Order: C-alpha cells, then sequence, then structure tokens
C-alpha cells in the first residue's frame, strides 16, 4: 500500500486525526526520481482535511502515521495512488510514487 | 470555513510556471479542489456528458463531467492542458482535472456566465464594434493555438479540429474564448457541419500538420459567417442561421455534408446588403479566403487577426 521511511523525526506525539488540516510541504515523483510537483517549489504549504477523502489514499494514511515536525518519504503504490488510468500528461498508467513529505503543522 | 493562509484560485494558479508544470493549479492541489467544489446547476448538455456551474470556496467554476462514450476527449484535454502552458486570454482558462471513484471524469475551468456564442447570437443582434470585437478576439484565440512558442515557457503548434460556435464562449468583457480541446493536436470526430471538404472526402493529408490547421480555418470561416449575419446595418440583420441550414437536415449525415461541399461544391451564401457595409465587405472576403477547397490557398489564423485588426 504506502510505506513511510522516516527522514527527520516529529513530536512522536502528536499525529493528525479526522478532520485536522494537515499543513505540508511535499515533493512528489515518480519511481524513478522525476519531479512532477513540489509545493517547495512554489514555497506554499499545501493544506487538506483529514477524513474527507480530499488526496489520493496513500497520502491519508501515510501522513496519518507521521506527527507534527515529521519529515518521511511516502512510497505509494498504484492502487493506492492514480491507478490504472493516472493523471494523463503527467502520472503515466500504473505509477508507483514517492512523496517527500514534512508535517509542517495542524489546524 | 477560511483560515490564514487560504488562497483563491488567482493566486493559486500564479504561483504555477515551473516549466512544466501546466496550465492550471499545481498537480497534486487539482484533486483537493475538485473535491471541495459544490456543484450547483445544469448550464449544458449533450452526447460530450454535461457543463456544471459549481462554486470553490466562494467562487464560480465550469465542471464538464464527462459522459463515457467521450473519455477519450477528457484524457486528450486533460493531457494538453497538464503537458503544455496554455494561458490565453481568448482560450477558455483550464483548472483542475480529476477523476472520482462506476467512474466519473471532471474537468474544471473558468465560468463563464454569457454562455456560448452558439446562444449569444440567438438572443442577441451586434453592432460594428462588437461583432468585430467576437471575431477578432477568437482570430486571436486560434493563431495562439496554431503558433509554436519556444523556450521554457513555450508551447507546440496545436490543431483544434471541431471549432464551432457551440465550442466558444462569451466573456463579460465581449471578448470570446474558445473551448474544448478534447480533439487537438499538437504538432469521435469533428462536427459534421463544421467539416472542411478534405475530410468529408477523406482526402486530407493526415501527417502533415498544417494539414489540421487548415481544418479549422475552414470552421473559422463558417463561424464568422454565423456572426457577420447578426451583425445590424440599416436596421437590416439575418435570423440566426447555422451554417449550410437550407441545404442539409439538422445533425446531418457525413454523407449529406459532402455531397453538399465536394459534389456540388457549396459554400454558404453572402447576403448582397453585407456588399454595402464596408465591414461586412471586408468580412465577406475573409470568410472566402476560407473556404477554397484547395487548403493551401485559405488564409493562415495570424493574416486573419491581423486583417480583422485592421477593419477596426
Ligand atoms: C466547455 C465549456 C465550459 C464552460 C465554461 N463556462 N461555461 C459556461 C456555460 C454556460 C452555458 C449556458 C449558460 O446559460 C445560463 C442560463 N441558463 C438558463 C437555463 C438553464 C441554466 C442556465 C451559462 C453558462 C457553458 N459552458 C461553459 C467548460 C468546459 N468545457
Amino acid at each position: 500500500g504506502v510505506q513511510v521511511e522516516t527522514i527527520s523525526p516529529g513530536d512522536g506525539r502528536t499525529f493528525p486525526k479526522r478532520g485536522q488540516t494537515c499543513v505540508v510541504h511535499y515533493t512528489g515523483m515518480l519511481e524513478d526520481g522525476k519531479k512532477f510537483d513540489s509545493s517547495r517549489d512554489r514555497n506554499k504549504p499545501f493544506k487538506f482535511m483529514l477524513g474527507k477523502q480530499e488526496v489520493i489514499r496513500g497520502w491519508e494514511e501515510g501522513v496519518a502515521q507521521m506527527s507534527v515536525g515529521q519529515r518521511a518519504k511516502l512510497t505509494i503504490s498504484p492502487d493506492y495512488a492514480y491507478g490504472a488510468t493516472g493523471h494523463p500528461g503527467i502520472i503515466p498508467p500504473h505509477a508507483t510514487l514517492v512523496f517527500d513529505v514534512e508535517l509542517l503543522k495542524l489546524e | 470555513t477560511t483560515n490564514v493562509g487560504d488562497s483563491t484560485l488567482a493566486d493559486l494558479l500564479d504561483h504555477s510556471c515551473t516549466s512544466g508544470s501546466g496550465s492550471g493549479l499545481p498537480f497534486l492541489v487539482q484533486r483537493t479542489v475538485a473535491r471541495q467544489i459544490t456543484l450547483l446547476e445544469c448550464v449544458g448538455k449533450g452526447r460530450y456528458g454535461e457543463v456544471w456551474r459549481g462554486s470553490w470556496q466562494g467562487e464560480n467554476v465550469a465542471v464538464k463531467i464527462f459522459s463515457s462514450r467521450d473519455e477519450k476527449s477528457w484524457f486528450r484535454e486533460t493531457e494538453l492542458y497538464n503537458t503544455v502552458m496554455l494561458r490565453h486570454e481568448n482560450i477558455l482558462g483550464f483548472i483542475a482535472s480529476d477523476m472520482t471513484s462506476s467512474t466519473q471524469l471532471w474537468l474544471i475551468t473558468h465560468y463563464h456566465e454569457m454562455g456560448s456564442l452558439y446562444d449569444y447570437l440567438q438572443l442577441t443582434t451586434l453592432d460594428t464594434v462588437s461583432c468585430l470585437r467576437i471575431v477578432l478576439s477568437i482570430a486571436s484565440g486560434l493563431a495562439h493555438l496554431h503558433i509554436e512558442i519556444f523556450g521554457t515557457q513555450g508551447k507546440p503548434a496545436i490543431a483544434h479540429r471541431d471549432l464551432k460556435s457551440k465550442n466558444i464562449l462569451v466573456k463579460k468583457n465581449g471578448q470570446c474564448c474558445i473551448a474544448d480541446l478534447g480533439l487537438a493536436v499538437m504538432h469521435r470526430v469533428g462536427t459534421k457541419r463544421y467539416m472542411a471538404p478534405e475530410v468529408l472526402d477523406e482526402t486530407i493529408q493526415v501527417d502533415c500538420f498544417d494539414s489540421y490547421k487548415r481544418v479549422d480555418i475552414w470552421a473559422f470561416g463558417l463561424v464568422l459567417w454565423e456572426v457577420a449575419r447578426r451583425m445590424v446595418s440599416n436596421g437590416i440583420v439575418e435570423d440566426y442561421k447555422p451554417p449550410f441550414y437550407d441545404v442539409v437536415p439538422n445533425d446531418p449525415s457525413f454523407e449529406d455534408m459532402r455531397k453538399v461541399v465536394c459534389v456540388d461544391q457549396q459554400r454558404p451564401n453572402i447576403p448582397n446588403r453585407w456588399f454595402s457595409d464596408p465591414t461586412l465587405t471586408s468580412l465577406a472576403k475573409l470568410m472566402k479566403e476560407c473556404w477554397y477547397q484547395n487548403p493551401s490557398a485559405r488564409l493562415t489564423a495570424l493574416r486573419i487577426k491581423k486583417t480583422l485588426t485592421k477593419i477596426d
């Protein structure tokens, strides 16, 4: 489904729950490392509310497994990402995705 | 509910140019915004599916929800806008694409409350200034589709292949924008009524990109004619009709069109009252140079834009 590789610790205590807005910085890449998107390239944190299905399933489980401050590398299989279809002209069919994600803050 | 840090769509669309980063919102943001939209009212419907007016955080959007018959249009339109930086004031502004979940495909764009040119022309007549403004802006949008621009900020040449008044929207400022790139090619088949002779008799040189540009030009000439009919001169104006209304039935067959355009060599008729107005005399001449059977002889989009800019 989704692998979580911790790159630097969070507080190891504050994990996001239903109805919290997660504020993150992310860099999304294909399996071979090709960057297709980063909120760091534009210096604007990305926000989403947990339990509303606003993001691909891998992101939702993966970030739920992170504590505030933590940076982690999410390897997300296509069933938990953009599936068979991909996202035309950006994510190919049947793509494994690696996202570098920092949980900045909850809201 | 609003928090410190939230952006409007204009802000989200603006911080979005690193080369390869697309015409719309950042790729990961598209889904989140897609799934935060409230659909409100159905404003169009056809063989392609339906367009809805929706809202996101207090702003109007258009959501096209594709019918299963026309999924390849969703894929191609989404691929074109995500792959290319296609931002121009006379090309419909793409925001996001998303598929939900047995499966809905959405393309979300700027919403134009005035609607399509097709409907616009039926509900109103035009004067010199508003007629020229309409056809110039279409020319400008189309010239921009057709032009290859290089560099990190650039785009390839694009032909539309289904230009028609139903796929042109009217902006509040009275200019238009071209929509529906579901059939576009970069360097389902066109609507039959607007097919160029070379498409109808299948002699189109299908591996010369310029062939597709010249198909756009034919269609553009038909749209000019539709629009020029509705400009008043000396109190006179023609009723809104589509091209070839008098010689083909509604929903014409590929064969009906081929007989009229190719076998009989027919072209839309130019009203004689136009020849007593200088702007319609000029538009008349423009039209005819879009309708040569020899596709090579037809005006380019950049030339029509240039010619229209001088009538003024
Ligand atoms: C193609 C077109 C569009 C699109 C964008 N804006 N937009 C606006 C319209 C539009 C079409 C018709 C409209 O008429 C408004 C009044 N009618 C009255 C009767 C039923 C409800 C609306 C208003 C808006 C249609 N399509 C689009 C989006 C994607 N692809």
